[PDB]
RNA sequence: UGGUUCGUGGAGCCAUGGGGGAAUCUGGGCGGACCACCGCCUAAGGCUAAGUACUCCGGGUGACCGAUAGCGCACCAGUAC
RNA sequence: GAGCUAGCCCUGGCCAGGGUGAAGCUGGGGUGAGACCCAGUGGAGGCCCGAACCGGUGGGGGAUGCAAACCCCUCGGAUGA
RNA sequence: GAAUGCCGGCAUGAGUAACGAUAAAGAGGGUGAGAAUCCCUCUCGCCGUAAGCCCAAGGGUUCCUACGCAAUGGUCGUCAGCGUAGGGUUAGGCGGGACCUAAGGUGAAGCCGAAAGGCGUAGCCGAAGGGCAGCCGGUUAAUAUUCCGGCCCUUCCCGCAGGUGCGAUGGGGGGACGCUCUAGGCUAGGGGGACCGGAGCCAUGGACGAGCCCGGCCAGAAGCGCAGGGUGGGAGGUAGGCAAAUCCGCCUCCCAACAAGCUCUGCGUGGUGGGGAAGCCCGUACGGGUGACAACCCCCCGAAGCCAGGGAGCCAAGAAAAGCCUCUAAGCACAACCUGCGGGAACCCGUACCGCAAACCGACACAGGUGGGCGGGUGCAAGAGCACUCAGGCGCGCGGGAGAACCCUCGCCAAGGAACUCUGCAAGUUGGCCCCGUAACUUCGGGAGAAGGGGUGCUCCCUGGGGUGAUGAGCCCCGGGGAGCCGCAGUGAACAGGCUCUGGCGACUGUUUACCAAAAACACAGCUCUCUGCGAACUCGUAAGAGGAGGUAUAGGGAGCGACGCUUGCCCGGUGCCGGAAGGUCAAGGGGAGGGGUGCAAGCCCCGAACCGAAGCCCCGGUGAACGGCGGCCGUAACUAUAACGGUCCUAAGGUAGCGAAAUUCCUUGUCGGGUAAGUUCCGACCUGCACGAAAAGCGUAACGACCGGAGCGCUGUCUCGGCGAGGGACCCGGUGAAAUUGAACUGGCCGUGAAGAUGCGGCCUACCCGUGGCAGGACGAAAAGACCCCGUGGAGCUUUACUGCAGCC
RNA sequence: CGAUGUCGGCUCGUCGCAUCCUGGGGCUGAAGAAGGUCCCAAGGGUUGGGCUGUUCGCCCAUUAAAGCGGCACGCGAGCUG
RNA sequence: UGGGAGAGGGUGGUGGAAUUCCCGGAGUAGCGGUGAAAUGCGCAGAUACCGGGAGGAACGCCGAUGGCGAAGGCAGCCACCUGGUCCACCCGUGACGCUGAGGCGCGAAAGCGUGGGGAGCAAACCGGAUUAGAUACCCGGGUAGUCCACGCCCUAAACG
């Protein structure tokens, strides 16, 4: 049956991603976490 | 005048509709109609506001003049009556002398054909606004504004009608549709004539979807909530009212006024 | 109302949201309600190093560990997943 | 976190084929005028039978399964909330 | 050495279950070290409103080719969607952006908020919506509406030629719109053909024949033709479209009433361009040559597609903005714009491949889920249904045997038909179309497919209607009558209701517990109560603001009941709510009688009684479709019996109508009657209502119901009572190969014993060692630190006249 | 209580006897036939239905008889539910 | 043809007295009510008086043994629409007439459906008296109804 995750580009980049990040003060937290973890990745790959 | 229907479905043994007679155009005036924002009851933050709303069939709103000082002196002659979906009443196509075209909304017995003025000095006569300081008193009147200059606020709906029952210095005295007494300044406007499609309030709509087109949704009882959800939800088995009735909110809802107390506007409320 | 050891207590001192509302040295605050005496300070403008805290980074040392330990990672790890 | 799910807003799409035959028209009958009654036309409906589509009634299978809700027979709605 | 301990490693089950749809396989020949699994050929089966093509999302190299097989592939593998390497995606016209706007988002002005931030007109962003210029073939191993070939277009920019007051982000028109049903004419699509073109074939008894088989097209400017859509033309007057207008709008006379005229599409024809089967011959995996100088004609069916903004009807009354046209404003009128021609200019991104699936979402090459378009033919009345089958694609990535029990999915059955059982659960009977015929009841619609019947194929003859063609032949759609033929059977296969009587609940369609409940629960039209005069009440928010609503008492909110019919009685003492400018009490505040502490005193600082002091409560009334409530004991009537009647206690009042052993009745299988041979259920009654009862409604009610109960008819493997047969497993062999569980194990019965239910203790009995197919009595068998019970001064959810606070309101 | 699945039905039995029938016997208020009561005796047998979830029970029609109990109120890694 | 009377009917409009309620002033210790009392209303300022306002229903005197209509029935006034009827002139048609099974229409009051309206009265209902008891008569409250529009019902001591 129809399951959780259908995927959608422009859901996840307009949701996730890193200029809906850097408008919500909570968001650019996220990116200041991720930097002092060092992830490789802050934000999800869209293409 | 109102058209029912033979039973030969189980929902249209009660169904009646209204007789449209006097819709004389069927299609509404392009310079004057624009998009109706649906809402669904909700506000500006998303919330729902209002419960259940939503689904209705989609209108185009009509400008309707609710001012008709605008253009003092200058009649126009009624050219069409047409249907409204945002309201109870019809409305009334006004080409004026000028060419400037306006809506108003229909009184009782308005034909096409026919002139409406407004005016201190037009004639005492149907679709006419006046100033209240200057209709006889005993006349029934509609489209009535409350305070001057701020348009039409009182007796609107299909079939309502207020009635001049004195002055008193600037102010005169209104029977109200509520059947209020209540004191409106003299030089607020208003539109003699009852409204018409007077029949609206015979219609019994038949079915259950016919709440649904006009956008009115099922309405829950609490009765058949749970105690988190209302006041009267809950039990074991069916549920009598176990306290005084009440809203979800928790206000009791059998009796409790809620006018506001210290109004201003009580000091011109003669009675209720 | 908050701060101070002070939780209304005999409750001062310091900052205050609301109401009333002075004076310029014979003027004002304070010394734990208050008053007198005796004393101590001069509010309602602001600036000021050093002595103090921390360790992203560099260095030195260890009755610290030695690949299930030591940082999550000694290894292209905040990776694969 | 509303890419599952619930509600609403904007903008598009889909519903094979059959039945029944409301109003209203036209002719006729009727009357002072009517209501009304026959046909014929008409094509209404949260109407009927039934695929797509949406469901999930009863039974059987499945039970470390094809499947962390499935499969077969059966069944409900299918121009509308 | 234990913590259902953590991490790792390896064992047991065990060569066990399984190898992922029962759509199906067999042989011959190649390669190869090795073939059931790779390639080729023949035969067979499966899909065929798909299991076949084309889009969009998602995926991201999976595409093609060459060389390979360690791992991935549920077996094998020479194969692959896998490993290595190389190649492949070409656009002014397709999709998106240098165009526009919708919900929404953002947001200069402005409003608000301790901070972060929250709103917000214009503007901007925002697309499967609006706008816009490309059709048909050919090439590659792999791209093409992208390259090539033919034909045809759109923007710009610069020139000349001819016309005109040109001219804005500004005014106006337009764009521009619903649902259902439709007319005319086309096209797509399909059927037939003696006509046309074809390699060919007479087979096995007959046929050289209007024989059999294949194919008889596509795109195409200008110009015609045929359908069809949009549109009035002048003259004046004008204060409205926030400046101005010749435009638009509104008046007033004149010619049309039409598409006559203008444009604008669609469809035929069209210069010319291209395609072109079956069969045969081949050399690849895939394609080529010939057949061809190909023919490329005529009838019929015909769309849900086109003309498109068509027409009619109906209520629930059906986006915006730009492109486009028109009108003026500054500016300009050596400009600028329009029409024609020529020359020049035309960017950025995607384009391969899968795409109902082995490439998307499900950890998997998972029987699940995924939006749009094409989806042929014949028959069954129609259809996207069902059966077979064109094009096309598959035989589902373990096989071979055997022919036990047992399981799953099928088929049949003597005699009996529900005796089975909680229950006809399941399965069977019925089944489509045509024609007779059809009851109570009813809201006059229904009930109705009621029920129950008859027909159903084929041949010949006669015969009536339409559509296309000329009224005619043919081709197509419909019928009527008569005479016959065959079989057990004529919707001969597949798809396709079992029916009736009666009660309960809910009026009805609908909705819900995704993943054990689809119901009598929710909702529903409809009824009542109550609030709300608009900066409304209510709701979200600290606020600003917003919904309500761009609504205005025929409207909006809240509560209950829940179509409809007949009705909704009594109690206002307590609680709620509503009305009372009196009175009791009531805080801050006012007020200071009087008293206190200090001073040598002026003074400074304290308490502090009368009295004035709101809401609220007390108090006085009202109020039931507000919360709720609606009795007990004695006696009495010409036979018992019973009590119409009376006496009495208490209450605020003491259950009216109507129902009643009920979804309510403990006693209870109450007691009568009906059904049955027999009826704790069912139906109809009595009332002794433990403990119905009037809007948490009362009593009824046609129709409706995958709801719940009773009964009968038809029919049957449900049963007496089983039997046989089929296929997929089970069993044997070859290939791959788990799992929960497991203290170790050399693991028998009885009678006792033991923590009270012993393979392990005692006595006796029995018993060589080891497997395989089976059955489940035991191992207090597995799985889950029992979910029922209790405990814990454990936790959450909910309630209230528990306590204490807070938002809110006064 | 780091789980011993609870009523009734079906299937399958097996055991006890304090025996329902059948067999043997004593007493009888046993004339005969049919009975009553007690003793011996389990080898075998111990029906089909209506009602109800029922066990039990009440009826229908038979029978030689229509027996009472145990086996975790036998039996859910056997089934129903 | 020319006149006459009449509450004959339908529609629209309008005038005054009185009852009730609300507001303002003044004003006291009681008002209603009955056979008599009581319930009830009233120092929270009632009844009795004056002034203003709203609302509904019925129209005193004229007015009666009167008029009109087929019956039911019809009463302030004004206008519109309309039926019936009577007299005079004797002008026209020329027997065109009477009754009337069915049918059709009208049809007080009460009652019913939808909406409106509701001042007074008033079934049911609630109190207070009478009585042995009162579901009645008397008294104080009070809902349908009585009123309007539309649609039903179709009755009677519809009686001369
Ligand atoms: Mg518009
Ligand atoms: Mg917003
Ligand atoms: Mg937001
Ligand atoms: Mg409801
Ligand atoms: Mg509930
Ligand atoms: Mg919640
Ligand atoms: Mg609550
Ligand atoms: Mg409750
Ligand atoms: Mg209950
Ligand atoms: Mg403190
Ligand atoms: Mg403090
Ligand atoms: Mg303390
Ligand atoms: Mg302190
Ligand atoms: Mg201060
Ligand atoms: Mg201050
Ligand atoms: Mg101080
Ligand atoms: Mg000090
Ligand atoms: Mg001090
Ligand atoms: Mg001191
Ligand atoms: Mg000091
Ligand atoms: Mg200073
Ligand atoms: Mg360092
Ligand atoms: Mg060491
Ligand atoms: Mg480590
Ligand atoms: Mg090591
Ligand atoms: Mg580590
Ligand atoms: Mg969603
Ligand atoms: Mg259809
Ligand atoms: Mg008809
Ligand atoms: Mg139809
Ligand atoms: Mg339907
Ligand atoms: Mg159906
Ligand atoms: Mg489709
Ligand atoms: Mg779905
Ligand atoms: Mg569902
Ligand atoms: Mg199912
Ligand atoms: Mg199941
Ligand atoms: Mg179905
Ligand atoms: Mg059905
Ligand atoms: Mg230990
Ligand atoms: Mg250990
Ligand atoms: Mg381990
Ligand atoms: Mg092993
Ligand atoms: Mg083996
Ligand atoms: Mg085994
Ligand atoms: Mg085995
Ligand atoms: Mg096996
Ligand atoms: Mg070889
Ligand atoms: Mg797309
Ligand atoms: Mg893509
Ligand atoms: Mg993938
Ligand atoms: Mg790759
Ligand atoms: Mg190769
Ligand atoms: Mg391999
Ligand atoms: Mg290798
Ligand atoms: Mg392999
Ligand atoms: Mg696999
Ligand atoms: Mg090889
Ligand atoms: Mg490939
Ligand atoms: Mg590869
Ligand atoms: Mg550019
Ligand atoms: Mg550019
Ligand atoms: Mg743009
Ligand atoms: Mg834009
Ligand atoms: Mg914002
Ligand atoms: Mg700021
Ligand atoms: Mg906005
Ligand atoms: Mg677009
Ligand atoms: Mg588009
Ligand atoms: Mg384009
Ligand atoms: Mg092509
Ligand atoms: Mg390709
Ligand atoms: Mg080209
Ligand atoms: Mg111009
Ligand atoms: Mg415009
Ligand atoms: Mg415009
Ligand atoms: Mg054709
Ligand atoms: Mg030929
Ligand atoms: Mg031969
Ligand atoms: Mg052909
Ligand atoms: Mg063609
Ligand atoms: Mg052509
Ligand atoms: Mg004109
Ligand atoms: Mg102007
Ligand atoms: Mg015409
Ligand atoms: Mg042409
Ligand atoms: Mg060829
Ligand atoms: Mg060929
Ligand atoms: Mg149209
Ligand atoms: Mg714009
Ligand atoms: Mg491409
Ligand atoms: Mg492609
Ligand atoms: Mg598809
Ligand atoms: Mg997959
Ligand atoms: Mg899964
Ligand atoms: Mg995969
Ligand atoms: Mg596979
Ligand atoms: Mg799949
Ligand atoms: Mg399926
Ligand atoms: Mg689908
Ligand atoms: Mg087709
Ligand atoms: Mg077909
Ligand atoms: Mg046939
Ligand atoms: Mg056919
Ligand atoms: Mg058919
Ligand atoms: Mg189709
Ligand atoms: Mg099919
Ligand atoms: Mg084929
Ligand atoms: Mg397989
Ligand atoms: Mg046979
Ligand atoms: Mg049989
Ligand atoms: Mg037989
Ligand atoms: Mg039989
Ligand atoms: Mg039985
Ligand atoms: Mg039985
Ligand atoms: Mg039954
Ligand atoms: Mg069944
Ligand atoms: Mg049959
Ligand atoms: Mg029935
Ligand atoms: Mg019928
Ligand atoms: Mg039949
Ligand atoms: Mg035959
Ligand atoms: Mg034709
Ligand atoms: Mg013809
Ligand atoms: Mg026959
Ligand atoms: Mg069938
Ligand atoms: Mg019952
Ligand atoms: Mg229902
Ligand atoms: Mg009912
Ligand atoms: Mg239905
Ligand atoms: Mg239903
Ligand atoms: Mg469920
Ligand atoms: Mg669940
Ligand atoms: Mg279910
Ligand atoms: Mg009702
Ligand atoms: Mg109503
Ligand atoms: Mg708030
Ligand atoms: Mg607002
Ligand atoms: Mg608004
Ligand atoms: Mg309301
Ligand atoms: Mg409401
Ligand atoms: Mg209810
Ligand atoms: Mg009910
Ligand atoms: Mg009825
Ligand atoms: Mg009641
Ligand atoms: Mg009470
Ligand atoms: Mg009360
Ligand atoms: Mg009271
Ligand atoms: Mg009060
Ligand atoms: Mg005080
Ligand atoms: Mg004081
Ligand atoms: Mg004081
Ligand atoms: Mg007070
Ligand atoms: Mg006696
Ligand atoms: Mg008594
Ligand atoms: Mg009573
Ligand atoms: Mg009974
Ligand atoms: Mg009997
Ligand atoms: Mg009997
Ligand atoms: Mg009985
Ligand atoms: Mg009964
Ligand atoms: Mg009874
Ligand atoms: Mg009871
Ligand atoms: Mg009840
Ligand atoms: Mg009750
Ligand atoms: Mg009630
Ligand atoms: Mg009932
Ligand atoms: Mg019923
Ligand atoms: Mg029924
Ligand atoms: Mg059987
Ligand atoms: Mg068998
Ligand atoms: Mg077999
Ligand atoms: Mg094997
Ligand atoms: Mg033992
Ligand atoms: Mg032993
Ligand atoms: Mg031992
Ligand atoms: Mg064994
Ligand atoms: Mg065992
Ligand atoms: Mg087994
Ligand atoms: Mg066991
Ligand atoms: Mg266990
Ligand atoms: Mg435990
Ligand atoms: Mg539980
Ligand atoms: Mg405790
Ligand atoms: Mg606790
Ligand atoms: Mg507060
Ligand atoms: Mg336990
Ligand atoms: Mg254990
Ligand atoms: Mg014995
Ligand atoms: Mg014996
Ligand atoms: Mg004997
Ligand atoms: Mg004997
Ligand atoms: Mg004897
Ligand atoms: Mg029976
Ligand atoms: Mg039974
Ligand atoms: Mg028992
Ligand atoms: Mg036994
Ligand atoms: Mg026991
Ligand atoms: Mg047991
Ligand atoms: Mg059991
Ligand atoms: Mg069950
Ligand atoms: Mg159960
Ligand atoms: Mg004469
Ligand atoms: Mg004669
Ligand atoms: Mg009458
Ligand atoms: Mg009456
Ligand atoms: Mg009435
Ligand atoms: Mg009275
Ligand atoms: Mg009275
Ligand atoms: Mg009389």
């Amino acid at each position: 049956m129809k399951r959780t995750w259908q995927p959608n580009r422009r859901k996840r980049a307009k949701t996730h991603g890193f200029r809906a990040r850097m408008r919500t003060p909570g968001g650019r937290k996220v990116l200041k976490r991720r930097r002092q973890k060092g992830r490789w990745r802050l934000t999800p790959a869209v293409r | 005048a109102v058209k029912k229907f033979k039973p030969y479905t189980p929902s249209r043994r009660f169904m009646t509709v209204a007789d449209f007679s006097e819709i004389t155009k069927t299609e509404p005036e392009k310079s004057l109609v624009k998009p109706l924002k649906k809402t669904g009851g909700r506000n500006n933050q998303g919330r729902i506001t209002v419960r259940f709303r939503g689904g209705g069939h989609k209108r185009l709103y009509r400008i309707i003049d609710f001012k008709r000082w605008d253009k003092v002196g200058i009649p126009a002659k009624v050219a069409a009556i047409e249907y409204d979906p945002n309201r109870s009443a019809r409305i009334a196509l006004l080409h004026y002398v000028d060419g400037e075209k306006r809506y108003i909304i229909a009184p009782d017995g308005l034909q096409v054909g026919q002139q409406v003025v407004a005016g201190p000095d037009a004639p005492i006569q149907v679709g006419n606004a006046l100033p209240l300081r200057f209709i006889p008193v005993g006349t029934v009147v509609h489209a009535v504004e409350l305070e001057p200059k701020k348009g039409a606020k009182l007796a609107r709906a299909a079939g309502t009608s207020a009635q001049i029952q004195g002055r008193e210095g600037d102010y005169v005295i209104l029977r109200l549709p509520s059947g209020e007494l209540r004191k409106v300044h003299g030089e607020c406007y208003a539109t003699v004539g009852a409204v018409g499609n007077a029949d609206h309030k015979n219609i019994v709509l038949g079915k259950a979807g016919r709440s649904r087109w006009l956008g009115r949704r099922p309405h829950v009882r609490g009765a058949a909530m749970n105690p988190v959800d209302h006041p009267h939800g809950g039990g074991e088995g069916r549920a009598p009212r176990g306290r005084p009735p009440a809203s979800p909110w928790g206000w009791q809802t059998k009796g409790l006024k809620t006018r506001k107390r210290r109004k201003p506007s009580s000091r011109f409320i003669i009675a209720r």
